[PDB]
């Protein structure tokens, strides 16, 4: 699962995700990658957000919408939003994963419960940072 | 303007991997994030940016997506994608196709050419070809690494 | 307290299109349904197993774009997709693009009870659906 | 498309959709039904909903966890959620069609934005209700 999520000078958000799914799943099985508010969302009012690990979990929590719904209607940081799904409700429903989010404020987060998440960001005119481990 | 981009979540173990295994990673990684930065700078919309770098992502062989996804337990590939944009709430996706080089190219191609926000499998093939996009074998996605997996 | 609701799809049913006696079939259809929901509710039956029959009988039903009955896709086929979920586990089950499936909703709790997916779909979801029993059917049964 | 939604005796919420979407599609077009969120969810902390109508539109604006999460975070009513989502969200984004929803405490709404939405429901030990047309 590979997914890129971008604000840009103009102030939209935007996200997209891609996946060959999980080693030698059931034929016809699908995961969070192509459900909207699962795997991929993005909304100029809170975030855009790219999820990878636990198919059936990231669909169950709508992990990627569940990020906007408790910044927009809870009032939760993007942080805190961040913290709640990843560290919390993704493994109380058994799942491990991370996601990427932007919120329309050009705040990033990158959270993940796994051992690792290959991943990277930066701000436009600034140096990239990347990351493997915790 | 800001651009994050991830390859994947999961048990990635250090004592596994060399530096110069890592390296790798860190470097097709950061190509993609400064290709992204580099397209924000020049005014490029979120949309295109999200777009051109899930396309590398695909290209690159180490991550699990269009080049380089991992097999089915038929040893088939079977790949997803989709792309949302946050400004008109409108969103494309496919899922599990087989013939399609860049599965985000063909959700972007849902978003903007059909009165759907997904389609799925032939259905979803037939939608692109109709429209130009080429047919690839699946052939094409395949690595040793993947198979070895 | 429990409670049922249906829906058999929102449109532009228009009073000027219908006769009283076209109305009546909708009507006892929907009434049947959920008085069939509403006696499983009151002999302890769970909300699951409830809206499973339910939609199985609007599946049924002729009147309905659903199992029998179907639309037509712009090639004469019927693609039926499905999906059911269960607040106490917050498992779910789904089907998209099946045709050899006589009732989606059936083949959704399978997904969601017999498979570690949320949702399968096309000729994987029959595959998968046919291993664990589930009859193969011609989509030509929902062709009214 | 059709649906059911239903709150038993335990407080359990479950809910069902099914469908054989859009009239002349695409083959391989997949509309609000199968997918959780948008044409079918139900959580016991607040409400089981299944959805009718413009599928995109339900996807895009995930209507059936929208309901939900304006009541689990926004403290909406099921009557409020239901109202922002059918009346005012939906049709802002082109979308038409309608959802039945329960909540926890078996609250029952069956609002739609369209002319008819064939729809019954009932009480346990009550009688049923049916409806075509608006009123
Ligand atoms: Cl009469
Ligand atoms: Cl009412
Ligand atoms: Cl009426
Ligand atoms: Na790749
Ligand atoms: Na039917």
């Amino acid at each position: 699962t590979v997914g890129a999520v971008a604000l840009d000078l103009d102030g939209n958000l935007a996200a997209a995700t891609s996946t060959g799914g999980m080693t030698n799943k059931l034929p016809g099985a699908v995961g969070s990658t192509p459900l909207v508010g699962a795997g991929c969302y993005a909304n100029n009012a809170s975030v855009a957000v790219s999820c990878t690990g636990t198919g059936e979990v990231f669909i169950r929590a709508l992990a990627a919408y569940d990020i906007a719904a408790l910044m927009d209607y809870g009032g939760l940081s993007l942080a805190e939003a961040c913290e709640r799904v990843v560290m919390e409700k993704l493994p109380a429903l058994g799942g491990s994963g991370g996601l990427i989010a932007i919120d329309h404020e050009g705040n990033v987060a990158l959270p993940f419960n796994t051992e690792g998440m290959y991943r990277a960001w930066g701000y436009a005119g600034d140096t990239p940072t990347t990351g493997i481990y915790r | 303007a800001v651009i994050a981009i991830h390859g994947g979540a999961g048990a990635i173990s250090r004592a596994q991997m060399s530096l110069q295994q890592e390296l790798r990673y860190i470097e097709a990684l950061s190509a993609i994030v400064e290709t992204g930065q580099k397209m924000l700078e020049a005014g490029e919309s979120a949309l295109d940016v999200v777009t051109e770098a899930v396309r590398l992502l695909e290209e690159c062989p180490l991550f699990n997506a269009g080049i380089g996804a991992v097999f089915t337990r038929d040893e088939t590939h079977e790949l997803d994608a989709c792309v949302m944009d946050g400004n008109t709430l409108k969103a494309g996706a496919v899922a599990g196709v087989s013939h399609l080089r860049n599965p985000v190219l063909a959700a972007r191609l849902v978003m903007e050419q059909s009165p759907h926000v997904m389609m799925i499998g032939e259905g979803a093939e037939n939608f692109a070809f109709a429209r130009g996009m080429e047919r690839v074998s699946p052939e094409i996605f395949s690595t040793s690494l993947r198979y070895e997996q």
